[PDB]
DNA sequence: TGAAAAATCTAAAGCATCACCTTGCT
DNA sequence: AGCAAGGTGATGCTTTAGATTTTTT
């Protein structure tokens, strides 16, 4: 038996408005650690995790190890019903195709239930390297928001350098071609407005771009985000927030093929 | 002029030299022959002046074998109208100024069918003027045309032509017009002399056709792997035809291995082919024996099938090369439109009359499947891509394969087309190839100038298309049409005679169906089977069991039952609309000319108001707008449109362009001046058929329908001789009465075609006899008889489809036929079926035209009106199952698919369900093949829905398994797909489809060969390997799998983006994913969605019903039934809320 | 000829976007006792009756009854050509075509000057009987829109069960189903927030959802509304426009069939 | 090598939004006096005219005469990227085909660094004639916005009175007909509201109401509007871009002369 | 492999419709 | 701190020319 319950529900609502453009069916295990969701998405190009552990929530109870394929075409929109503040109470019972919902309003008057029907999934498990990353670099959410929609109408790929300077983004496309130039600021008092940076070399490397627009709807989700990369690795771009944990994708680059060599 | 003068005489003299050769002598001595119209082609003769002059010539066959060619001269001639009071003064002028070139010119006084207060007999002075010369009367009207454009859109003495008509009409239909020469008949042909004119008598006596010589000729080539048989690089390997049942085969000994015997090919008993074989050692030798055998036999029909585009030019290439040219030795050119012709033999390819004629679906076109449709076998099956390696292995079987080719044309050319086409042509005044080439409109166009020159009146010009025309409020109008029918399913799913069906009917129609029974009756006995009703016995008691059954069926009117699946079709609805409504392309008429008769008397019953329904597409500008936009356009001068010439003056450009350019500059500016671009009305309007025109259309119609009744009763009579014949077993009376019944049949089926015909010739773009609202009224009152039909079966039962032409719809309690004893002893029983005989007194009520005039005597101008209506309906028995699909596409564009099953476990009918020969995967054809003889199974409602599909799950068994149990052959011809390239690969730029992937693969695999030239043949399936890619990207091809190991591992290595994978098994790399979603889609539509639009549960389980039928079944068709507010609340009353 | 002054204007503009989306044939009637509607869909499923009685206005007079037979499939659009708080005055005359509307702002500036064109329409008239009530559930206007298009994703039929332990809105279909539970109010002295609840017999019943998320077009227009239900009487949902004027939306029930017996 | 730098960079993000949608080429004249655009649609009917004149400008450095050819679709998408109070900086080469401009962010943290393609165009020129209006009227924007908005589905054409009383907005169509009178506003303190109005004659004119919906288009850019017009005489719609330059809206009346069919 | 021959397809272009949170601000 | 509302992204139903799914091998 599975019984979770949550008062900060809007951050999955959240997580939901993030991914419900990108997967249309996802895979949950839990454990004694929590919940983790480590997915492959529908186009089987990048990797995505969600960390939702033990102690962020507010109230944790699991017997046993399981697993669990839930739609997000269906309990996406059906996370709709919340506002900004209501508690969400979760149950995933042993043999049963129905979980339910609660839904309490914090007016202490209204409460509500639902009952969801799930489906098998099987996909297969890809396993997870630690590797260290060259360039890690931590900058507010908002402005990497900002960047990503505004880079989103120049082209289908996006370049991204690393160097003594700074962080330099580029795209080209028929309309023209444009980079950005980011510095470090190292004289705020806000950590979270704060940037910073950690080099070992120079990084170089090209990207898809749409699809970072796609994954750049978890903006609302936490207020600084922190890209690692260096070469010939995926770049990990993870929200973290001071109190809820971290939402983490692994994005393999671009093939970088000579069609005519 | 002179130069082309003397080529013209040398083409004369080279076509009536080859006419000789072949034996059409021409006549050249006093006397009279009879023959049998073979052909008849436009030339030019010699007359005793020396000059120019054209002619006709006519060759006949004669029933001994003899044949022979005359030369009857006749000068063309147009018409032209000219304003009253100066009619001498343009013939005066017109023929001083045209001296030498018009050989007379008269005034003649011809009935107009567009003249106003033309039905008491006004009549209109044209002037006819005649050519020497086919060439002279296109100079002339191509001089007097730029004068009537001119003098028409302002609306010297070409001022005073106002007019012109007659200029389309080729010279050969003329002459068939004049004299009524029509082919197929028999003539007396009197010629005695140079001076007098040859005199050609129709003979009404025999009746008899004779045999002509025909050869029917097929070729097998050289092909390149994969690539279509190019006529450069490669020869003929064999060649095979017939003649008169004998067969011919000539093999090329530097291709072939060993020799091979004369030999039979027998499919039936009754197609019976011997084919004696010759083995020339060299090519240019085959063509050399090809050429002297036909030029030995002279045959005067040479049949192919496809010949045109494929058959003859690779011939005549590979003649060209070889020294010896096609057109000096058999008579063959490519002419002007593509058509390889001869001027002295009749070439016809079978593939015409499949497409027209034959009635089969799109998709069987090919002679296999034509064959195997009308002959009743199927031809050896041999695909071209091992057919090269059958030339050096054994040629056995290729030579099965060509004589099979050339009996399956031959055969299909003496059975079917030869009757039908050779009595298709003495109704319609063509050549017989001509009449196999162009569609039925001109056809139809043909016949209604017969029978226009019969009732002598001129012939409307072709509908000019009107660019941009304004509507009546002023705005553009880029695109005007009439609502059409169309079909939509009203129910999905199985429905069998054998499960039970649930019938909610409301009693009062039974009201409507209980005292209306005697009338019923009394009407079906009345004309339907012209029995008068006082000499029957049983009225009485029919009328009575008719009352216990509806009075049965009263008292329960909700139920349980058995259908009764019907097709009410009617009888050719559209030609009995046209008869009885009295629908002329110039009946419909405006107040602006319909008031100016003499016979729009106040009580005159002389209109008939009928209704249809408009729809036209325009911009949203008004006349200022448009006149301003022409004014700014008006201003500036237009580009070069090409770079051969400078910048265009505003009489230089043409009217389409201009118009393309003024929409277009219209468009981008109501794009940003108005909300709407395009705004589209479907309106109804109202038009006045006028019920005492001219009545040249509709009794042409009438006649053609009561020929077609006649021939039909003398067929069934000479049937039922054929019958008798083949019973007691005679040589010449067998023989004879074959003969007469197979002309009685090509006749029948002729005039079925053309009375088809009528009805798309009115609607056809450019037709003399053009009417939108003819295509309108016809639509709307089908639509009409079609509804009010779905409202009378709709409440007693239940209509499964609505059709174009008929309803298809459904108790078991319900009555179906009647016997009635009749003293008469032509006719002791009479049989009468109740369905049929509702909707008769249904239509009999409703669309009965009781204002229809016919000018009794034209002397007074005394009309009688007389109450017509030959709409009838026709019930196609109790079939035994009706299965329709669905589709995720409701509107006008739904297809016509389903399927009915006879009583007897046939395939009555099957329709939508077209296989396409190529584009769609075996795994799909072989599906459908077996679920629509699944059906049938089982006993109620789910043993039938569990019983078909056990189909999708053997499938999905094997698709699931990875085809773990089957063979790779099989697998292979059954996964892939294949496609054709039409055209060069680079000239399409960059553009993305599978085609294009495969044929880049290909390219990259062996060399550019594959591409340097076009129709490249590609077989691939699709990959998984490289995921992300889309659906094009990744259709690896088939050629891979056969060749040397290396480069497959290479090009696999390459082609998936991938260096670290093992197996390069077929299974392995596979995109079984696609596949299973096309036969999923394919379950869906004929097994999934209809059982779940039947309140059953899914069959299969593996395949998930899509989103949009998970809302439908909930908003349509749910288990509960939605309430109202008047069942379950008071209800004050109506009243009328009018205006204060 | 008629008369009708209101002061704020944003109660008329909000009854007649109430209004719009599920009528388009309408027929005003107005007599000594006010203006009232009694209008039939096209859908032939729900009812609407509306009555603004004669002392809700400031200046009002009535010579005698008149029916003006508007068209609601494009008209609420011209009154909501205007402000929020703007003064109105219909104007209406005895036989001509145009029905004056006169707008005047605050700052007595702006004025507006519109004119209604009438026609020819039938419909059906329902008289309205008065019978003993039995289920009425009074709440607030927004909650009552909220769980309304709340279980609109969830499928088009809605029940409604009122019994000892309180009211229970639910739905059901392909994706789940769908229970929301409101008992009585205990400790709570406001009275837009509380609900309350007048019973005979628990009642069982079910009704069409997509018609209530056409009755929830009344959200700011008052804070009040009460749901009105019976067994085999159709739901009637009463809105009460302040203490100037009512507005009563009928529904017809949705019972099981005993086609077995 | 033009180089221009200012320190407000949301009134180029205005004018540029304001003459998106209503012109797509455009040709930007450049001189030492300041930027000049004037160009038509390409229903050869709308007439615009911009000038940003040097004295604005924060630093200018200008070198000769300029021809340009910018289809504004380009940079209507590129200055996406501009903040609310950004630096804005364009610069141009002296024999290029490619334009940079450059976006300083008020913390000199976020640089953006785009360029874009261009292409040849040709422009007629038609230069304004100087002549003297009748009616002069200064509005606010935004209720000019809100009564455009509103009659835009009433009818097709506005009809325009102007006399001692004040301006009159009438408009007909298949709704009906309404009008809207605007008096003068002389009891004030405050000018950015206040409406006045200047006369010679009472005019009565006629104008197509889309060209007047691409007109208002500009509502953020001024707290005013001017509309200058008299008897067979285009509206000028006067837009004053700060105290530095005006953009001009020339709209040829609509006269609508039918020939009675 | 060329083809309009020829009328049935059909796929890219077309255009109407739904949808919610983002630019000013009550 | 959410409204006016719409606007570009998606989605569903016309449409109209020629390539293609059609012949021949
Ligand atoms: S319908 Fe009557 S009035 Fe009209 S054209 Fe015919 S005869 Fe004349």
């Amino acid at each position: 038996m599975f019984e979770a319950r949550l008062v900060q529900g809007s951050i999955l609502k959240k997580v939901l408005e993030a991914l419900k453009d990108l997967i249309n069916e996802a895979c949950w295990d839990i454990s004694s650690s929590g919940v983790n969701l480590q997915s492959m998405d529908s186009s089987h190009v990048s990797l995505v995790q969600l960390t939702l552990r033990s102690e962020g929530f507010d109230t944790y109870r699991c017997d046993r190890n399981l697993a669990m394929g839930v739609n997000l075409t269906s309990m996406s929109k059906i996370l709709k019903c919340a506002g900004n503040e209501d508690i969400i109470t979760l149950r995933a019972e042993d043999n049963a195709d129905t979980l339910a919902l609660v839904f309490e309003a914090p007016n202490q008057e209204k409460v509500s239930d639902y009952e969801m029907k799930l489906m098998d999934l099987d996909v297969e498990q890809l396993g997870i390297p630690e590797q260290e990353y060259s360039c890690v670099v931590k900058m507010p959410s908002g402005e990497f928001a900002r960047i990503c929609r505004d880079l989103s109408h120049i082209g289908d790929a996006v370049v991204i350098s690393c160097a003594k300077d700074g962080v330099k983004f580029s795209a080209s496309g028929e309309l023209g071609n444009g980079n950005i130039k980011l510095s470090q600021t190292s004289n705020v008092d806000k950590e979270e407005e704060a940037v910073t940076i950690e080099m070992n070399e120079p990084v170089q490397l090209t990207f898809a771009l749409r699809y970072l627009n796609f994954f750049t709807k978890a903006t609302p989700l936490s207020s600084t985000v922190t890209l690692s990369m260096s070469a010939d690795v995926p770049l990990v771009v993870e929200y973290k927030i001071a109190d809820m944990g971290h939402l983490k994708y692994y994005l393999a680059p671009k093939i970088e093929d000579e069609e005519g060599s | 002029s002179s130069v082309s003068a003397l080529k013209r005489l040398e083409r004369s003299q080279w076509t009536d030299k080859m006419d000789l050769r072949f034996g059409f002598e021409r006549l050249k001595e006093p006397g009279e022959k009879t023959g049998w119209l073979i052909n008849m082609h436009p030339t030019e003769i010699l007359d005793e002046d020396k000059r120019l002059g054209s002619a006709v010539d006519y060759y006949f066959i004669q029933d001994d074998g003899s044949r022979f060619k005359v030369a009857l001269p006749y000068k063309p001639y147009f018409y032209i109208a000219t304003r009253k009071g100066c009619e001498r003064e343009v013939s005066s002028f017109l023929s001083k100024k045209f001296q030498g070139k018009i050989a007379k010119v008269e005034t003649v006084p011809k009935e107009d069918l567009d003249l106003p207060n033309h039905l008491v007999g006004l009549k209109r002075n044209y002037i006819r003027l005649s050519f020497h010369t086919v060439e002279d009367l296109v100079k002339v009207r191509k001089e007097i045309s730029p004068a009537v454009k001119k003098n028409r859109e302002q609306d010297d003495q070409l001022d005073n032509i106002v007019d012109m008509r007659e200029y389309d009409v080729p010279y050969h239909i003329r002459l068939s017009i004049d004299l009524k020469i029509h082919v197929a008949h028999w003539y007396n042909v009197r010629y005695r002399g140079n001076a007098f004119p040859v005199e050609i008598t129709r003979r009404d006596d025999l009746v008899e056709r004779p045999d002509p010589v025909v050869l029917a000729f097929a070729i097998a080539t050289t092909k390149l792997p994969l690539k279509f048989p190019d006529a450069e690089t490669d020869q003929i390997m064999m060649i095979s035809y017939m003649i008169d049942g004998q067969g011919y085969l000539i093999t090329n000994r530097e291709i072939v291995s060993e020799d091979i015997e004369d030999f039979e090919f027998t499919p039936k008993p009754e197609y019976e082919g011997p084919f004696c074989v010759f083995n020339e050692p060299d090519e240019a030798h085959l063509i050399q024996r090809w050429f002297e055998h036909v030029q030995e036999t002279k045959p005067t029909i040479m049949v192919t099938y496809n010949g045109d585009f494929f058959d003859w030019p690779f011939v005549e290439a590979r003649a060209a090369v070889h020294g010896l040219s096609m057109q000096q030795e058999i008579g063959f050119q490519k002419d002007s439109q593509g058509e390889y012709k001869a001027p002295q033999c009749i070439h016809m390819d079978c593939l015409r009359w499949v497409k027209r004629d034959s009635y089969l679906p799109v998709g069987s076109h090919n002679l296999k499947a034509a064959a195997k449709a009308k002959l009743g076998y199927d031809p050896v099956e041999l695909d071209p891509e091992d057919m090269c390696r059958m030339a050096t292995e054994q040629p056995q079987t290729l030579a099965t394969y060509s004589v099979s080719d050339a009996v399956a044309t031959y055969y299909l050319y003496m059975k079917y087309v030869h009757p039908f086409i050779f009595a298709l042509c003495t109704i319609i005044p063509m050549e017989p190839d001509e009449v196999l080439r162009k569609g039925s409109g001109t056809l139809c166009e043909a016949l209604l100038m017969v029978q226009a020159f019969h009732a002598n009146i001129i012939f409307p010009n072709k509908q000019e298309q009107e660019f941009n025309k304004l509507t009546d409020d002023g705005h553009v109008l880029d695109s005007e049409t009439y609502v059409g029918g169309h079909v939509e399913a009203l129910e999905s799913g199985v429905f069998r005679s054998d499960i039970p069906c649930r019938f909610r009917m409301n009693p009062a129609a039974f009201d409507f169906l209980l005292q209306r029974v005697e009338k019923t009756l009394r009407h079906a006995l009345e004309e339907e089977e012209k029995v008068p009703v006082e000499q029957v016995t049983n009225f009485e008691e029919v009328c009575d069991e008719i009352k216990s059954k509806l009075a049965s069926l009263k008292d329960v009117p909700s139920r349980i039952e058995c259908p009764l699946i019907y097709h009410l079709d009617v009888g050719a609805m559209y030609p009995n609309i046209i008869l009885t409504n009295r629908l002329q392309p110039s009946a419909m008429v405006d107040e602006a000319t319909c008031a100016a008769c003499d016979f729009n008397k106040p009580g005159a019953n002389c209109q008939r108001k009928m209704a249809w329904q408009w729809r036209g597409e325009f911009m949203p500008a008004s006349r200022s707008e448009y006149h301003r936009i022409q004014h700014q356009l008006e201003s500036e001068k237009f580009p070069p449109l090409f770079p051969e010439g400078p910048a265009r003056a505003f009489h230089e450009l043409s009217r389409e362009e201009q118009a393309k350019y003024e929409k277009r500059r219209l468009a981008d500016y109501c794009r940003k001046a108005y909300k709407k671009i395009h705004i589209t009305k479907v309106e109804e309007r109202l038009t006045t058929i006028c019920q005492r025109e001219n009545s040249f259309y509709v009794d042409t119609v009438r006649a053609f329908r009561d020929r077609r009744y006649e021939f039909k009763g003398l067929h069934k009579v000479w049937k039922k001789k054929l019958s008798a014949a083949v019973e007691v077993g005679d040589a010449a009376e067998v023989k004879r009465c074959k003969n007469m019944e197979v002309l009685y049949d090509s006749l029948q089926l002729a005039h079925k075609c053309i009375l088809n015909s009528f009805y798309g010739y009115v609607m056809r773009k450019g037709a003399r006899w053009y009417s939108m609202e003819m295509a309108g009224i016809v639509c709307f009152t089908g639509a009409n008889i079609i509804t009010q039909a779905r409202e009378l079966i709709e409440q007693i039962g239940r209509p499964l489809e609505l059709d174009t032409d008929g309803i298809w719809c459904v108790p078991n309690s319900f009555p179906e036929n009647f016997v009635f004893k009749t003293t008469n002893v032509k006719k002791p029983k009479v049989t009468i079926s109740y369905p049929g005989a509702m909707l008769n007194i249904m239509v009999k009520e409703g669309f009965t035209n009781d204002q229809y005039q016919e000018l009794a005597e034209p002397s007074s101008l005394t009309y009688v009106t007389r109450s017509e209506n030959s709409i009838f309906f026709e019930v196609d028995g109790p079939y035994l199952a009706m299965i329709l699909p669905a589709s995720k596409e409701e509107g006008k564009k739904l297809k016509k698919r389903y399927a009915v099953f006879n009583e007897d476990g046939s395939l009555a009918e099957l329709k939508g369900f077209e296989v396409k020969r190529r584009g769609e995967l075996q795994l799909i054809k072989i599906f459908q093949s077996s679920v629509f003889e699944a059906f049938l199974k089982g006993s109620t409602l789910e043993e039938v829905y569990g019983s078909v599909a056990k189909v999708a799950d053997y499938w999905l068994d094997v698709l699931y398994s990875k085809a773990a149990n089957m063979p790779d052959s099989e697998l292979f011809e059954l996964i892939s797909e294949n496609r054709s390239m039409s055209r060069k690969l680079e000239d399409y730029g960059e553009q993305k489809s599978t085609s294009i992937s495969t044929a880049k693969r290909l390219a990259e695999f062996l060399g550019d060969q594959m591409v340097k030239d076009a129709g490249l043949s590609c077989r691939y399936i699709i990959s998984r390997k490289p995921e992300g890619s889309p659906v094009t990207e990744r259709a690896i091809p088939l050629a891979i799998f056969q060749a040397e190991p290396t480069v497959r591992k290479h090009f696999l290595r390459k082609w998936l983006k991938s260096s670290s994978l093992q197996d390069f098994d077929i299974r392995a790399i596979l995109d079984w994913d696609y596949y299973i979603e096309r036969l999923g889609s394919a379950i869906q539509k004929i097994i999934t969605i209809p059982a779940a639009l039947q309140q059953v549960k899914n069959p299969v389980p593996r395949v998930k019903h899509p989103d949009w039928l998970h809302k439908k079944l909930l908003e349509k068709n749910d288990v509960y039934k939605q309430k109202k507010i008047s069942e379950l609340f008071t209800l004050e009353g109506r009243r009328q809320v009018t205006m204060a």
